[PDB]
């Protein structure tokens, strides 16, 4: 009955917890995406954006993926490319932690580093340039446009959201990298299940682009240590519409909170899940906030950020 | 540090 | 609805996946112990043996948990004691992987390092030495013979394998570390459901301590590479009468097949993992097993294991 | 290498 035919088809259906030492009275729980083919939330748009190509025919046996990206999406496609028998380059940055680039070579992507004072600009280049040196092989999934990122999120993460609360979720808080999460969660609960909940994006104090864009103030990107977001820009797949409220985090509460998230929670979370449960512990305990249910979601697991800042 | 999409 | 109280209640539910390129026409399917809290199997015996000691009344607030591992049981009751409010002291030798030491230091663990040379032995020593100190204050958990360890496999790994497979598992293939987990989904599928399945336990070859003792020979452990399995005794945990087979598997061949589990099937497992699928792999090519269903658990995640041999 | 318990 329940035995998936290869690995991209066992994503998701991940596990709610409550958090004992945030919020208020248990109004804080988590949602732990760490729990995940290739251990993040991105496993679910690595699988559904190669499903949906192949579905449209722009994806086919002989074809190579490609594409840039130096975070969690690389290591999903890669798991699906090897699960589903297609070949895979992902462009990146020559400034990798190592161990990223032997999981990824260990998964058989074809490592094309680039200059790193160029940084991802340089790699979508070099990812471009050899997309163009022939178009027939070559396929660019594009995560920050690609709308099969955010419908993968409405029609698992918000579903799963939804039923494991019984619909009582009133409040969603999640970080936004290409907004997948948010944009699909958020269809799915307000326009799906019809619940007005209460859409909270979360960015970088260092790089707050979205609250900035909001404001009608200059847009002033910046370098912060929360991997996974902080794009610097507006990626195509937020969907600003569905969101309420921006909340700002800095660098060093993120790091902090994850280290809290371990220490007296036990759950191994990575920079970017700390940074969202700060976001939503400053919420859970405004007055306004008080009876109701928050929703976090927690992007990555901890293991793979040993050697970064957060151990 | 990330900028312009790196670290996703 | 479904929110766990803390994170040791979100264990197991782990999915099936069928292999493509091991087996013979889909009969090898994997059981994914990875994706669990803390990453490991041992997050369910982490939880019951917790969990049975409270209800003993054996562990109470006040009293700490003092245990000796150097392995995934140590992670797995960090997160416990970490979520429940508990102090931990865990010895092991001087020799572990550094970041292991920053994991369980980050869990809030109490590191008690011993001698090297000493190895396990030494570590056991100094636990029950601090044990001794004041039995009033230290409760260990002693996951080689405590009965919760295989009963949670009775309770949850055994009935989801029964579950997934709608009862048309024929075989099941674990690695031997503690024993729990094959004896566990051994006597829940045989005994609860009633099928008498063939229960195939795994060991290094280089250290065949259960074949040598039911072949009546002369015991004699060795050093292996296997993490997680061929403790070089046979311990408590383990029901040698539920166990229809043994076979035993070489260090470089377990490392070879967790790579191909990686690079082939986008499945991201440790060493023993490798080790389990090598056993069901021959098993799988025998004719006598060509029309039956192989279960096979793979114990753990592969970042647990960058820098070891695997990457 | 592993021995005696060693890694478990």
């Amino acid at each position: 009955m329940a035995i998936y035919a290869d690995n991209s088809y066992s994503i998701g259906n991940t596990p709610l917890v409550r958090l004992k030492h945030f919020g208020h009275n248990g109004n804080v729980v988590v949602k732990i995406e760490g729990r995940n083919p290739s251990y993040s939330v991105k496993c679910r748009i690595g699988a559904n954006m190669v499903w949906q190509a192949e579905k449209d025919g722009t994806l086919t046996k002989g074809k190579e993926i490609v594409d840039a990206t130096s975070g969690n999406t690389g290591i999903a496609l890669a798991y699906v490319a090897a699960a589903r028998g297609y070949k895979i380059t992902l462009t990146m940055p020559e400034t990798m932690s190592l161990e990223r680039k032997r999981l990824l070579c260990g998964l058989g992507v074809n490592l094309v580093l680039t200059e790193g004072a160029k940084g991802m600009k340089g790699a979508i280049a070099k990812a471009e340039e050899i997309v163009a040196s022939d178009p027939s092989r070559y396929v660019m999934l594009k995560q920050f446009e690609n709308p099969a990122n955010p419908q993968i999120h409405r029609e698992t993460t918000g579903p799963e959201i939804w039923k494991d609360t019984d619909g009582k979720v009133d409040v969603v808080v999640a970080g936004v990298g290409t907004g997948g999460s948010i944009t699909g969660i958020s269809r799915a609960i307000k326009l799906d299940f019809g619940k007005q909940i209460t859409s909270v994006a979360v960015e970088p104090v260092e790089s707050p682009v979205i609250s900035q864009t909001l404001a009608g103030e200059e847009v002033k990107p910046g370098p912060h240590k929360i991997q996974g977001i902080g794009a610097g820009f507006i990626p195509k797949n937020l969907d600003l519409s569905i969101i309420d409220r921006v909340e700002t985090v800095d660098s060093d509460t993120a790091l902090a909170t994850a280290r809290r998230l371990m220490a007296e929670e036990g759950i191994l979370a990575g920079i970017s899940s700390g940074a969202a449960v700060a976001a939503a512990d400053r919420l859970a305990k405004l007055p306004e906030f008080a009876d109701k249910l928050i929703v976090v979601i927690l992007p990555s697991a901890s293991e793979r950020y040993l050697s970064t800042a957060l151990f | 540090t990330f900028e312009y999409g790196d670290g996703i």
